[PDB]
């Protein structure tokens, strides 16, 4: 039903954003720079986890009180 | 005029507490997210390394996503909702008009 | 408000036709141009089919007064109740319009807050509700 969709979906979209890692010709002093811009990008991808958690947060709040003034 | 500045300061009263999700935000990513150590690392070892992060870089992304389709249904909600709640120059025109008067 | 209204009074008596009481249908987009709008036919249309001319075409500032310094909504009262609504419960209760009444610095006496909420709450419950504060605030 609802469930494959959603999860074929979030393979797609999680595909389409993966960058092809190619680190065959690199010396060390370029890994050393190919690992801190990984680091960059987990650390990026991390802030905007926090975020949602905090947008997440508020909108519950939000819902709550949505609720309340219906009812 | 003093209005207008009473409900100035009552956000300066908040930038207050951004202030401290500022502090705060400093350091979930404290970790989650902490520095790499790179020194003493051979070759073989920084290869493996940039795989190794390369692989963290799904599994966050994964993460996020997870947390970015919730944010997403709570947004479906709250639009919902919120339709339900109400429902239960003179200057130069003067000078050419005018003229010297 | 002090230094708005003595402004639109300065440019409303330079371009008199009675003296200090009415301005001309034309002297109204004269006077937005010198403070800071921009006259364009929908605004001068709907400026006068609805606020209306005291003669033939003479505007006079009560009227005149009241459309300028609002110009140059539910939506923004809604936000304004939320910050009322201390617990979050969809009404603003006795405790929460005293609180906001203290924080206004006016000295606030037990017959400003019993009178206001009375005022407000038209069904006898003791609280204002969402469309109780719109016509509270109207
Ligand atoms: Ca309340
Ligand atoms: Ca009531």
């Amino acid at each position: 039903g609802k469930r494959q969709t959603e999860r074929e979906k979030k393979k797609k979209i999680l595909a389409e954003r993966r960058k092809a890692l190619a680190i065959d010709h690199l010396n060390e002093d370029q890994l050393r720079e190919k690992a801190k811009e990984l680091w960059q990008s987990i650390h990026n991808l991390e802030a905007e986890k926090f975020d949602l958690q905090e947008k997440f947060k508020q909108q519950k709040y939000e819902i709550n009180v949505l609720r309340n003034r219906i009812n | 005029q003093l209005k207008t500045l009473m409900l100035q300061i009552a956000k300066q009263e908040m930038e207050r507490e951004a202030e401290e999700r500022r502090g705060e935000k400093g350091r979930v990513l404290r970790t989650r997210c902490q520095p790499l150590e790179l020194d003493g690392l051979g070759f073989e070892e920084l290869q493996d390394l940039c795989r190794q992060l390369h692989a963290r870089v799904d599994k966050v992304d994964e993460e996020r996503y997870d947390v970015e389709a919730k944010v997403t249904k709570n947004i479906t909600e709250i639009a919902d909702l919120t339709q339900k709640i109400y429902d239960l120059s003179a200057d130069a025109m003067m000078q050419a008009l005018l003229g010297t008067r | 408000t002090e230094e708005q209204k003595n402004e639109f009074k300065a440019a409303f008596d330079i371009f008199v036709l009675g003296a200090d009481g009415c301005i001309s249908t034309k002297e109204l987009g004269k006077v937005m141009r010198m403070l800071g709008q921009n006259p364009t036919p929908e605004e001068l249309q709907e400026m006068i089919d609805e606020v209306d001319e005291d003669g033939s075409g003479t505007v006079d500032f009560d009227e005149f007064l009241v459309m300028m310094v609002r110009c140059m909504s539910e939506e923004e009262l809604s936000d304004l109740f939320r910050m009322f609504d201390k617990n979050a419960d969809g009404y603003i209760d006795l405790d929460e319009l005293k609180m906001m009444l203290q924080a206004t610095g006016e000295t606030i006496t037990e017959d400003d807050i019993e009178e206001l909420m009375k005022d407000g709450d038209k069904n006898n419950d003791g609280r204002i509700d969402y469309d109780e504060f719109l016509e509270f605030m109207k």
